[PDB]
């Protein structure tokens, strides 16, 4: 996460014609998380080129799920309405991960290897399937998410 | 007359000491302000960085 938001401070597209965005997102991540990342944003200035979407843990589950797609949603908007090079910051997609499996009982699925979903691909598809250079080659959309490997 | 030659002999290594002596001399203060400039060089440029950085952020605020 401290490299998730250095990279968030950091980042440019040196010379391009086009204006540069940072779209972060966290997931299910504590009280104590969600202020650092906020003071962060506020202090340094990189909230000025940044949209920020944060989800706590003890938020709604359905609104955890929503989150990464608030998040591609705006960075495809940035990028193709405004054609900007937009960089998307995902954290934790793991996070993100516990919360579908957490529904997919309560869905009526028959559980797959490691008791995820039956669906974890198909799912995990439609976000990763979210990125790439936008039509007219003005903006971009680039992901960079962080995937813990659970129990390592 | 020979032992005046001896006497004329060290009032000549004793000034190849004291040549030596006053060579170094300065080689002490050469290495000495080579190091004060260098010392001050590096100082001048951090004082940039630190401003740089310090407008910067006020510009966004």
């Amino acid at each position: 996460n401290e490299i998730a938001a250095q990279i968030a401070r950091q980042a440019t597209v040196r010379p391009k014609e086009e204006p540069f965005a940072v779209v972060f997102a966290a997931m299910g991540i504590t009280q104590r998380e969600l202020s650092y990342f906020i003071q962060e944003f506020e202090r340094t200035g990189a909230l000025s080129r940044s949209v920020l979407f944060l989800n706590k843990a003890d938020d709604p589950t359905i609104e955890r799920i929503l989150t990464p797609r608030m998040a591609l949603t705006v960075a495809e908007y940035l990028a193709f309405e405004h054609d900007y090079h937009v960089l998307v910051i995902l954290t934790d997609m793991t996070n993100y991960c516990e919360a579908l499996r957490e529904i997919g009982a309560a869905r009526e699925e028959i559980p797959g290897r490691r008791g995820y979903p039956g669906y974890m691909y198909t799912d995990l598809a439609t976000i990763y399937e979210r990125a790439g250079v936008v039509e007219g080659k003005k903006g971009s959309v680039t992901q960079i998410p962080i995937l813990s490997m659970p129990d390592d | 007359k020979l032992e005046a030659i001896l006497s004329q002999e060290v009032e000549a290594e004793i000034q190849a000491l004291l040549q030596e002596a006053e060579a170094k001399a300065e080689a002490v203060k050469r290495e000495a302000e080579e190091k004060a400039k260098a010392l001050l060089q590096a100082r001048e440029r951090a004082l940039e960085a630190q401003y740089r950085a310090a407008l910067r952020r006020a510009e966004s605020a």
